């Protein structure tokens, strides 16, 4: 289906198995298919099958997932979101407390 | 009342490999 | 993202990072996002990315929530609904 | 059972688009 | 939205402000809104706003809806379907009982 | 584990108003 | 309606009047119907009415149906996968 | 919460389509 980094479902906290969305930032392409994951460190975003229809080798995609719970508790619910840039590369952070001046 | 949230995303990732052919 | 002032927010009983429906008037396009919440005042809806490959400013939109409850509670169920007109003036009733 | 339901929980009808960005990254 | 004959929504169990998913038969488009009531024995289908751009008058098409239960209900589970023909008429059965030949 | 079920269905209506103005 | 051979429901877990997903490899094009059983043995894979306009015969297709639980059951979970070649023949594995 | 996950229950993976009818009032 697509295939994701594990480091990347980790940070984002997606499952193997789990539905996901996937917005295409190139095309405007918009689809739902489910996560597997990738070998950790690949950086590696596959798509298979009939998704391949939905986006392209370079294309810039955001993938979401989404849960239920109660209104009280979604009130102060927070996300995990990964922000990258380049090849797939995953920002801090998270930074380091400075120690040096 | 039961609310559909935002669990997480990633964000501006490039797909590196697509094919009608591979499996999943 | 798709960013909405806070009290439109609030008037429909949209929560920051719900999942959202976006219906475009103008152009007929359907697409589900989740909300974020833009200043208080500041009238905004924002669509960003990939979205904004289904809407343009100016276009009029109907941005809707859905819930889930027992079949006995959605029987007496009332929606929360924000009706607006010209700079995004928000009413109680159409 | 319970079968739950699907209801619109809100909308806001007719707002107007005031800005959108591709290249917004937010 | 998409307002319904109250007794079309009686006999399929939909709720008027329920989200229901409409499937175009005539031009094959398929999208989803919510459900109101129009009066009964109007025999209306009326489509508004946004969802005018998706369906014209004329056309046929499917109106559904969908709940969730725990699988062990879900394999006895029986949905509510009525029928049309011609003008909105909605077609029995449900059969008299033969009392007369 | 929770199933999503058809719950009804109105089968073959046909359209008898449409118009983008209006409201609902 | 999609009608689909009660032995492929069975492998897949899939039940008579659950929403499942349809996603052309073929022609690549998505929507969402629901399951209705066909004979058993038949293979029959079937379409109708508005879902004839996004398939054809001999298409490619994936039958998808989602479940909600819990996040401990979530990420242990074993999806109920049936994988086909030929003449709609079934195997258990790839 | 409990937080709640949609995920796959399973599949048919590439099956092919034998019957398709605009008309099968079915």
């Amino acid at each position: 289906s697509c295939a994701i980094d594990q480091d990347f479902l980790d940070a984002a906290g997606i499952l193997e198995n789990e539905a996901i969305d996937i917005w295409n930032v190139t095309n405007g392409k918009r689809f739902s298919t489910y996560a597997i994951a990738a070998e950790r460190g690949s950086r590696i975003i596959s798509v298979a099958g009939a998704a391949a229809h939905c986006a392209s080798v370079g294309d810039i995609v955001i993938i979401a997932s989404f849960v239920t719970m109660p209104d009280e508790e979604a009130r102060t619910w927070r996300p995990n979101v990964a922000y990258f840039e380049g090849d797939n590369e995953m920002k801090r952070t998270a930074k380091a407390i400075p120690v040096q001046v | 009342m039961i609310r559909t949230m935002l669990q997480g995303k990633l964000h501006r990732v490039k797909v590196t490999h697509a094919d009608l052919h591979y499996e999943g």
